[PDB]
C-alpha cells in the first residue's frame, strides 16, 4: 500500500540512448537489418 | 592538465564552506554534462570523430 | 547521528556520464592513432619520391 516506488530515473533513458549512439546505432540501418521500415 | 588555471582569481571563494559548495558544483557539473553531451550527440559529424579516416592525395 | 542524503540517484549519473566520455574517448584514440599511423607511412611514401627525383634533378643540373 504505502510500499512507494523509488523515482523512475528518467537520465537511464537519456544515458541509455546515449550509450546506444555512443556505440554506433542507427535507427536506419539496424531497423533494415530487423526487415523493418523506421 | 586537471588543476585548472587560476585565469580569474576569485579571491573569497578559496574556504568558504566546501560541505554547502561540493553538491552545488556536482549538480552544475551535471548539468554542463548533460547540455555537452546532449548537444555533441545532435552533430551529424559525431560518428566521424569517432572513425577518422582522411586523404588529401589524388 | 548526522545524515549527509546527497541522492545516490547523481552519484550514478555522474558515473554515467564519465562512462561515455572515457568511452568516446577510447573509441577516438584507437582509430585515430591507425589514421596517423598510416599517415605518416603515406608522408614518408612520398618523400622517397622526393629525394630521388630531387637528387636526379641535381645530376640533370
Amino acid at each position: 500500500m504505502q510500499s512507494g516506488s523509488r523515482p523512475h530515473l528518467a537520465w537511464q533513458r537519456e544515458h541509455m540512448w546515449l550509450a546506444l549512439q555512443g556505440l554506433g546505432f542507427e535507427s536506419g540501418a539496424e531497423a533494415a537489418n530487423a526487415g523493418k521500415t523506421l | 592538465d586537471v588543476i585548472q588555471y587560476p585565469d580569474t582569481i576569485s579571491s573569497n571563494v578559496i574556504l568558504e564552506s566546501l560541505s554547502h559548495s561540493t553538491e552545488k558544483n556536482v549538480v552544475t557539473c551535471i548539468r554542463e554534462n548533460e547540455e555537452l553531451l546532449k548537444e555533441l550527440f545532435s552533430s551529424p559529424h559525431f560518428q566521424a570523430t569517432l572513425s577518422p579516416e582522411c586523404n588529401p592525395w589524388p | 547521528t548526522p545524515v549527509n542524503l546527497v541522492p545516490e540517484d547523481m552519484v550514478e549519473m555522474i558515473e554515467s556520464q564519465t562512462l561515455l566520455l572515457t568511452y568516446l574517448t577510447i573509441k577516438m584514440q584507437k582509430n585515430l592513432f591507425r589514421l596517423e599511423e598510416k599517415a605518416e607511412r603515406n608522408l614518408l611514401l612520398v618523400n622517397d619520391q622526393k629525394d630521388q627525383l630531387q637528387e636526379t634533378i641535381h645530376m640533370m643540373k
